[PDB]
């Protein structure tokens, strides 16, 4: 039913450089949405449980940060091995869940 | 010559949940085993360290009956040196037990049209329960890697799921009671026994 | 690592039947609430199915509630999803998931249970289905 919506549609960014990602909810998340990250010809991969919580394997230059109706994700620096497509899942109390549009990264 | 209350723990209204099995201490009373393998109401009577017709020739100090209700596949986990959630994290036999286990079908008693959902059990645990030991405590359960501080999460459940009793599932699902009856002779004294 | 290996999608004309099993290894799937999520070319994420741990409670997505229907063998460690009647939004690669428990209404959920921590941290290979004619 609610609508995850992510303002950059796509980020061409040289590396390098701090990235920033926003994702927006219809309804109060209360800290419960989750991010993935997908590269080409690989199915996503989990990024970041909870709202700020970094995951198991994952590189320290990654940082979520917000709660309420609004999250972000910030990439501390960005190299050639951080160039994929980021959703903004959400694990609510009901099933409904909804994913986010994406964004793409892009090199220079 | 005084009966034991049998009859209160088989008919009882209600059983308590696996997570947390009701438990009765049974002495100073005569007991008529007899009357329960007579019984056809009982499914599975599996007995371990002793021959249930046998069962009322021998004396012990105390009977401890752990009442609870589980799924109808899951009673199979109910047995020493076995593996499963139940077994594991909510009832565990010691490997040397001596004593019986009781089940029976009770589909009409529980189940209810919209489904009977008072049933729990205890899906995660951090170690292994040893023998005879009920842990009631609903600390939020860590999967590793990060604290939750005590608040539901991804890796962070609550320990407790309850059974989706339906009235028309598998015999699988349906619910079966089941007692275990195990006698412990702690000391010298022994005040339950047989008739004679 | 833990797996998910998945067969049985394929190429057919509109309005067939097709059936997609997802086996589980290096783990156990008997209580997790698995998900069946397709991703359209061109398209993000798409949460499709759910089924309960036990398999009595099974949930679908407002598109695909009337069609598709998801099974679960905790046995054989597997997931079958037995889709009919595709349509073109159909096409797309599909993906196993393994989110969060969800808990059966209790005492501590009394309004219709809750869906807790469904993260999907385990993905699929995934098995594309195309409706072609
Ligand atoms: C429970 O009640 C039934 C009759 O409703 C009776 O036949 C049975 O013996 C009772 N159970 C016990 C353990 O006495």
């Amino acid at each position: 039913e609610i609508v995850m919506t992510q303002s950059p549609a796509t980020l061409s960014v040289s590396p390098g450089e701090r990235a920033t990602l926003s994702c927006r909810a219809s309804q109060n998340i209360s800290a419960n949405l989750a991010w993935y990250q997908q590269k080409p010809g690989q199915a996503p991969r989990l990024l970041i449980h909870g709202a700020s919580t970094r995951a198991t394997g994952v590189p320290g230059r990654f940082s979520g940060s917000g709660s309420g109706t609004e999250f972000t994700l910030s990439i501390s620096s960005l190299q050639s091995e951080d160039f994929a497509v980021y959703y903004c899942q959400h694990y609510n109390n009901w099933p409904p869940l909804t994913f986010g549009g994406g964004t793409k990264v892009e090199i220079k | 010559t005084n009966l034991c209350p049998f009859g209160e723990v088989f008919n009882a209204t209600r059983f308590a949940s696996v997570y947390a099995w009701n438990r009765k201490r049974i002495s100073n009373c005569v007991a008529d085993y007899s009357v329960l393998y007579n019984s056809a109401s009982f499914s599975t009577f599996k007995c371990y360290g002793v021959s249930p017709t046998k069962l009322n020739d021998l004396c012990f100090t105390n009977v401890y009956a752990d009442s609870f209700v589980i799924r109808g596949d899951e009673v199979r986990q109910i047995a020493p040196g076995q593996t499963g959630k139940i077994a594991d994290y909510n009832y565990k036999l010691p490997d040397d037990f001596t004593g019986c286990v009781i089940a029976w079908n009770s589909n009409n008693l529980d189940s209810k049209v919209g489904g009977n959902y008072n049933y729990l059990y205890r899906l995660f645990r951090k170690s292994n329960l040893k023998p005879f030991e009920r842990d009631i405590s609903t600390e939020i359960y860590q999967a590793g890697s990060t604290p939750c501080n005590g608040v539901e999460g991804f890796n962070c459940y609550f320990p407790l799921q309850s059974y989706g009793f339906q009235p028309t599932n598998g015999v699988g699902y349906q619910p079966y009671r089941v007692v275990v009856l195990s006698f412990e002779l702690l000391h010298a004294p022994a005040t339950v026994c047989g008739p004679k | 690592e833990v797996q998910l290996v998945e067969s049985g999608g394929g190429v057919v004309q509109p309005g067939g039947s097709l059936r997609l099993s997802c086996v589980a290894s290096e783990f156990t799937i008997d209580d997790y609430a698995m998900h069946w999520v397709r991703q359209t070319p061109g398209k993000g994420l798409e949460w499709v199915s759910l089924i309960s741990g036990d398999g009595g409670r099974t949930f679908y997505a407002d598109s695909v509630q009337g069609r598709f229907t998801i099974s679960r063998d905790n046995s054989k460690n597997s997931l079958y999803l037995q889709m009919n009647s595709l349509r073109s939004d159909d096409i797309g690669l599909y993906y196993c998931a393994k989110g969060g428990i969800f808990y059966n209404p209790s005492r501590f959920y009394y309004p219709n249970g809750r869906l807790v921590g469904s993260a999907f941290d385990i993905w699929g290979q995934g098995t594309m289905v195309t409706v072609s004619s």
